[PDB]
């Protein structure tokens, strides 16, 4: 899993 | 029977907030296991699988099936608190259930100027730019 | 930032209840101490010193300035679980707490119960009277 | 103190 942007 | 804006501390809250999450059994990152890690499901039509925790608020897309919600809350955001907490909720004094309230509200904080921040500059940028522009001809 | 409902089990909020209570420094019923001993303060026009027990809902009145809010409290309404409270609020955990507000709950029902009961009884007498009258 | 009546 990543972070938003 | 408890106020609506301490929900998210109780488990069964936060896995209630799965509606039509894709990964069940089979897979590492279940609701019950995202639940377990702080995570609420805050999808959009754009960001389908869109997690947050409830605490720290670090947002969290493109799970994959193998991702343990745990490994990844704790890379992705070190810092929360809630990691730390190994209590069960009833378990927790209400001064320590109080500390640790306090603490979420000040990560709301944060991470809203943060996102005041980033937009400011933004706008900072077009402004500039748009005064350069004009100063050339 | 506790909600509304919740406030009363805080001594400081119950305190604050206490306008204009006439019995402060020399007294041994003062703010102070009735809210120590659960009450918080229910004046009227009619009854300016009423007070009441947060938890059991006990209503007393007629307070001297040597009334010792807690033994008032443990005369008056015995079964009190709040009495038992030994630890400070920050102290219980929140299974003990959400134990102590279920109770809440029920006490406060059996009161409204037993004040249903009062009128219904009252508004019986006045029925018996008038049917006395008109049969005279 | 005294209970309060009606
Ligand atoms: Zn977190
Ligand atoms: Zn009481």
């Amino acid at each position: 899993a990543r972070t938003k942007q | 029977t408890l106020p609506p804006a301490w929900q998210p501390f109780l488990k069964d809250h936060r896995i209630s907030t799965f509606k039509n999450w894709p990964f069940l059994e089979g897979c590492a990152c279940t609701p019950e296991r995202m639940a377990e890690a702080g995570f609420i499901h805050c999808p959009t039509e754009n960001e389908p699988d869109l997690a947050q925790c409830f605490f720290c608020f670090k947002e969290l897309e493109g799970w994959e099936p193998d991702d343990d919600p745990i490994e990844e809350h704790k890379k992705h955001s070190s810092g929360c608190a809630f990691l730390s907490v190994k209590k069960q909720f009833e378990e927790l004094t209400l001064g320590e259930f109080l500390k640790l309230d306090r603490e979420r509200a000040k990560n709301k904080i944060a991470k809203e100027t943060n996102n005041k921040k980033k937009e400011f500059e933004e706008t900072a940028k077009k402004v500039r730019r748009a005064i350069e522009q004009l100063a050339a001809m």
